[PDB]
């Protein structure tokens, strides 16, 4: 299968990249330095990992793949692959394989080293608890990252310029990380008269990091609903990109 | 209903002074005389069930070591175990120990009573809604009561319009309310322990009274309720671990989260050197009260030190020395105790949580962890809350903790 | 036949960008596609890959359908000013280009050594120089048995000794059997090695055929130049007559001008006689064609010197 | 007497990579540099622009010093491969150019006239080609009546008619009395304008002269293109047994190399036997000239097809 | 004279980034809207060291937006090969640079802080327009100085690369270190130590970041409590006076932009 084939690369020039190596390493460590802080200072700990989660694995997500389609048609190797055996859809979903492998391993270098320092550093903290509550953290941490994976090949192939690719990738890492959340706030403190607060939870599922956090404090949905509706932002948002790269 | 001179008591001393023998007794008795009997650890006077068991109605009565057992219940007759009259001044109640569904000691219109070293086993069965008061005070001035312990009552020590009384070092254990105060003014209270109670100290509408020393271990969502209190002081008193629960009534106070202590509308009081160690809130202040003298405190271990909700400021340091906060990230370069920069316990994001409950899903956003930040870079948006310039560095309660 | 495209006409929207052109590439022959950067020749390059498809016609690649995956397996490409994964390695990059292709990982570690990249195998991309990167996009071109090459500027950054060796590569293949396309916009350089050009203007398909064929139909000058010619005045005015300038250059030598379509009657008579003495032709070249080509049905020249 | 580079030995960390060059150049002459990827061109190109220093050397530009203000406002130089400044316009950074060598404005004009590039003027330069920046590239060299040119590879990216027509301005200033530089890799194509070119390698100047006195210096074979002839097998079975080497280039279409000396005789064989319908004759070229002085000097030829 | 020819040029870039247009206007819409929040509210003290942080926020990142690739930008771009052999030196296609991205931030903060002074001498009634204009002058003449500081750092990250990739990341890490991270460093080193690491050194440390000079002056008039400067009440124990603050703020200019010279001048 060359949906593999293709994979292949971008695990290596993944793992080249030194602006993602140095946000990978500023992501361990500030991982181990929380984590620092609040036993040497469990839900209390990994509520303030998710707050560090949010914050730099879209940011991860977006540094990879923001020049995945783009990239390459400034770099010539596009027109060149799309002449090779290979369809439009192997090349987006062997990308997105090879590109979801890198952050699917940058979480357990990033909590790998987070969950050392808390079950080797509280002497007590009952590990059959942890195993579990840091399984589904990493799980539901890596298909957050797949979100904002699948939204820069969304980005990317709509865009004809790396610069402007970039332009964008910032623009909805602002957008849905700390511009949505404000202006939920701003419709709760300043409207309540034309804002019903039971209709809340609901737009909660308008934001994959907002599912994120939902599925790491466990609220009237259950939680199998927002690991269909977390994944289902990834297909969505795939099968978007994959409409978008068939119109280049 | 007979009376005490229908037992058989022994006279040890012809000064008005009797002795019981050991042996048990039945029924209701009445104190008509000043006679100051004692009784042997053996004399278990059990009544039956009804009515108040040991009435007294004349002054200058020394009852020592009875042992009492199953009195009435009638709240409304007042079946108590020891009933004292207002024309029954200055009684002695030293080292009883009672065992029944009522009133333990029910006392009105008293002067200099004294109600020392009892021990007051209330009840086990009712729901605290029909077990009667431990030690019920009723307008009296001169009272001491000392060193008791009462348990499993309804609402502890109820006192209710009693102006100058002592309450010295009584433990009071997995009861109702702790020590009730309605009206007392000029009241005094030292070294008190509430232990597992729905509320440690009821404070209502009492001016010009000292709380002082006392200990409140384990409470439920009250620690010291504090209702309309003028000129008060609150000296040295170790609340801990004021855990989430509710009243099982809910007449004069609500179910809460878990206070250390609530101050409601009282004005002027100075609220100096006490120790709120573990609760979820710290100390939760109305906005009706303002402006006292809150200074020297310990504000260790609560998951929210401050609750105040409104807009207005609200310095915490009175004569340049603050309070003691365990989350102050500060340095002490001029090496006085106090530290050097000022104090916010709170955000505005930690007030849109108070007024409204749909933020608690939004407070794990990094969105909200920037608008924790932005108030600290831009003081402009910073609504002006309870600060206090010069925490302190170190704890000021050292003693408190043994 | 290699490629085989009858009448074909890609339009955008309402303009026909490619109008009404028809190929025919041998299987052994060397095409070159000469145009200006509009869509006159990069249109035509990708309706033979399986990049377009044709909006009137129908091209055959092999003798099949432009985006069948066994055609593409034996089918070269080199585009133009390709960059390629910068922190990736030369060889990672071709064995990378391997397995996508099929062609097996031993095939690899010869083409390395093919364009003499293996002192610059094993490191970055991005230290590569332009001429070098060149090298590594021929060698995946190479990748298996390419029954076609389609070089769209193959020589730009490379050394002359580096040019001259690749198109001894090319005569290889062309002799093994792989009809390979030029694209190139450097006109003397692919002039020796072009077996048959096909010069097209901006819209349409200009000329195509050899280029004895072009020159024997755009009617244009040579240079017969011949030194050592005997007696110098009969043979002078006996060109004179016959229709051309007969230049009497003083060392014993005569600048002979035709119109080549009387080019065969005058070798013979500076031949057949006995006296050439070391003559010289200077045929006009590619460029002076799509001079020609350009301002017969596509625009007027620059003025005195211009551009 | 424009450049007169008299022993330059330049050193830097004592490696030698310019060894005692003593290269002149006339007043309207064209000079051609011809060297690798190496140390050889690009080393001498910054020598006469004065941004390198001579170790041990004079460098004399114009009969002054190397760097003076008074020498580089009569200079003109194209770089390799640029990209101006994609906000700015298509005449503002032609403006700006313009008060930096102190060109006086009216002349800003018609060199957008010149260079052909007054339809997409006032554009922005992320808008233009390839091919636009270098004739943008151009057009500040010729600011400001400049004395010397200095062009590296002028032509890459552009249109065959821009191309041609290129020289035909380079012309216009050879006969305005400027000398000019050429430094390309593209090496067949320049030959027809260059009237010395200086060929080196390996640090050291290989050769120089004109296109006559190298063919002169190293005696090379004259390719013989016969188009049309009467069979493959008929001649490759004759004229490799007679000691030339003829390979095919298509059906029936035959090059000879020759050995100068049996070119005449044996173009009997081809005019009185078996009569083809085009015969070519090329002169030993630019590029087969540069072949013989690196492997006089240097490396030998690859084997088989191979770089 | 050369170093204003182009200097002209760099004035006609800069205004054509889109890029800095945006940050440039998100600072003219956030010091209304913080001079706008300090109207409703009466105080006097937080709007200074509220508009000084947020100058410390954007007027490095004006800087360096702008200069980042101003080396290494023209060389990779082929365009600063052709500028040496015109008639000019190292020295004024650098100190030419210096003028021409000097005029953008000296305009883009006289946009900035000149319309929150018509957001508060509009807005606030009977504002004393002398105090107004002596505060406001005070910061548009030290915010140039703190953009003109890091103007001057980008001249040296960008001489010293030789790719624009790798000239982002560092120019991403200055401006993280001396805005966000200084002031954290110095913040940590406080509260572990508990104040009893160094009490005579640790003032002169915030003479080593330039907004922290930046916010020292500017906060001079104005201190008012403590708790609105956090870790910068330490300037109350600085000995050393105001006019030696502004020096110390053209120091960290000359000395940053002779070091950006000698790094060029061996290019
Ligand atoms: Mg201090």
């Amino acid at each position: 299968n060359q949906v593999w084939n293709i994979a292949r690369k971008e695990l290596s020039d993944g793992l080249r990249n030194r602006w993602l190596l140095a946000i990978s390493l500023l992501f361990a460590v500030l991982a181990v330095g929380i984590a620092w802080l609040g036993a040497a200072a469990i839900p209390a700990t990994i509520a303030s990992l998710a707050s560090l989660a949010t914050f730099l694995m879209p940011l991860i997500a977006l540094l990879l793949a923001y020049d995945a389609i783009v990239g390459e048609d400034e770099g010539g190797t596009l027109m060149l692959l799309l002449t090779y055996p290979l369809g439009r859809g192997q090349i987006l979903l062997g990308k997105f394989v090879g590109h979801g492998l890198i952050l699917a391993l940058a979480v357990l270098i990033g909590f790998g080293c987070a969950a050392l320092a808390i079950a080797l550093l509280v002497e007590g903290v009952e590990l059959g608890m942890l195993f579990w509550a840091f399984g589904r953290f990493m799980i539901s941490s890596t298909l957050l990252g797949w979100v904002f994976l699948a939204f820069a090949y969304v980005l990317s192939g709509k865009v004809n310029e790396k610069s402007s690719a970039a332009g964008l990738a910032l623009g909805v890492w602002f957008l849905f990380v700390l511009v949505f959340d404000l202006v939920l706030l701003a419709l709760l403190v300043l409207s309540e008269g034309k804002f019903n607060p039971e209709l809340l939870p609901w737009l909660l599922l308008l934001n994959p990091t907002d599912i994120y956090r939902l599925i790491n404090l466990s609220l009237p949905v259950p939680a199998a609903v927002l690991w269909l509706c977390l994944l289902a932002w990834i297909g969505v948002s795939l099968l978007l990109a994959y409409a978008i790269f068939r119109r280049r | 209903a007979p009376q005490s001179i229908t037992t058989l008591p022994l006279q040890p001393d012809g000064e008005n002074r009797w002795r019981l023998p050991a042996g048990e007794y039945q029924g209701q008795f009445t104190i008509e005389q000043p006679m100051q009997l004692r009784c042997e650890p053996g004399a278990v006077i059990q009544s039956q069930g009804q009515g108040s068991s040991l009435l007294i109605s004349a002054p200058d009565v020394l009852v020592e070591g009875c042992t009492l057992y199953e009195w009435g219940s009638d709240l409304t007759a007042m079946d108590s175990a020891v009933f004292i009259l207002p024309a029954a001044e200055r009684a002695q109640i030293s080292n009883n120990r009672m065992r029944g569904p009522g009133f333990g000691v029910f006392v009105d219109g008293t002067r200099d009573v004294q109600v020392i070293g009892n021990e007051i086993d209330g009840d086990a069965g009712v729901r605290s809604q029909d077990r009667g008061n431990g030690i019920h005070l009723f307008a009296v001035s001169g009272a001491r009561v000392l060193h008791n312990h009462v348990r499993n009552a309804r609402d502890g020590i109820y006192i209710d319009t009693s102006n100058g009384n002592h309450l010295e070092g009584n433990v009071i254990e997995d009861v109702r309310y702790g020590v009730h105060y309605m009206f007392a003014n000029e009241n005094s209270l030292i070294d008190n322990v509430t232990r597992r109670t729905r509320t440690g100290y009821a404070l209502m509408q009492s001016r010009k009274l000292t709380v002082t020393g006392n200990r409140s271990e384990q409470d439920q969502n009250y620690g010291i309720l504090m209702n309309y209190i003028t000129y008060s002081t609150i000296t040295g008193n170790f609340v801990s671990d004021v855990q989430r629960g509710d009243t099982g009534g809910d007449s004069m106070i609500s179910g809460g989260e878990g206070k250390a202590l609530f101050i409601y509308n009282s004005l002027f009081n100075t609220i100096e050197n006490n120790h709120f160690e573990k609760s979820s809130l710290g100390i939760h202040l109305t906005a009706g009260s303002e402006d006292n003298r809150i200074s020297g405190n310990a504000f260790v271990g609560n998951q929210q030190q401050v609750k105040y909700v409104a807009s207005r400021t609200q310095e915490w340091s009175v004569d340049g020395r603050g309070n003691y906060w365990s989350d102050y990230l500060g340095w002490d370069r001029n090496n006085d105790g106090l530290g050097d920069i000022a104090y916010e316990p709170n955000d505005n994001v930690d007030r849109l949580l108070w007024l409204y409950p749909q933020v608690r899903l939004l407070m794990n956003s990094p969105s909200i962890e920037v608008l924790r930040w932005v108030q600290r870079a831009f003081p402009v948006i910073k609504s002006p809350g309870v600060q206090d310039s010069h925490p302190l560095m170190k704890l000021p309660t050292e003693k408190l903790l043994t | 036949n290699a490629v085989e495209i009858q009448g074909v006409s890609q339009r955008y929207g309402s303009m026909t960008v490619l109008h009404d052109l028809n190929l025919n590439l041998g299987e052994g022959e060397v095409l070159g596609l000469f145009g200006h950067n509009g869509a006159g020749k990069t249109t035509s390059m990708k309706l033979i890959l399986g990049l377009l498809s044709p909006s009137e016609g129908q091209v055959k690649v092999l003798g099949r359908a432009p985006n069948d995956p066994q055609v593409r397996r034996q089918l070269g490409y080199l585009p133009e000013n390709v960059t390629f994964y910068p922190q990736l390695s030369g060889r990672e990059t071709l064995r990378h280009f391997a397995r996508l292709k099929g062609a097996a990982l031993t095939q690899v570690d010869e083409l390395l050594e093919q364009v003499g990249l293996a002192h610059a195998a094993d490191r970055r991309v991005k230290t590569y120089s332009k001429g070098m990167r060149q090298r590594l996009g021929l060698a995946q071109a190479l990748l298996g048995e390419p029954r076609l090459l389609l070089l769209d500027e193959p020589t730009v950054g490379l050394d002359p000794i580096a040019t001259q060796d690749l198109y001894l590569l090319i005569d290889r293949l062309r002799q093994r059997g792989t009809s390979i396309i030029l694209c190139s916009h450097v006109l003397p350089g692919v002039e020796a090695h072009i077996n048959r050009a096909a010069i097209l203007a901006k819209g349409c398909l200009q000329a195509v055929g050899s280029l004895s064929q072009l020159r024997a139909e755009a009617g244009l000058p040579v240079r017969i130049r011949a030194s050592g010619i005997s007696e110098r005045d009969s043979w002078l005015q006996r060109w004179t007559d016959a229709g051309h300038s007969a230049r009497g250059l003083s060392e014993s030598s005569i600048e002979v001008v035709a119109v080549n379509g009387h080019k065969l009657v005058l070798l013979r008579q500076l031949l057949g006689e006995g006296e050439p003495e070391d003559i010289e032709i200077h045929q006009p070249s590619l460029e002076d064609l799509y001079r020609y080509y350009m301002e017969r049905a596509g625009d007027v020249r620059a003025q005195e010197g211009r551009l």
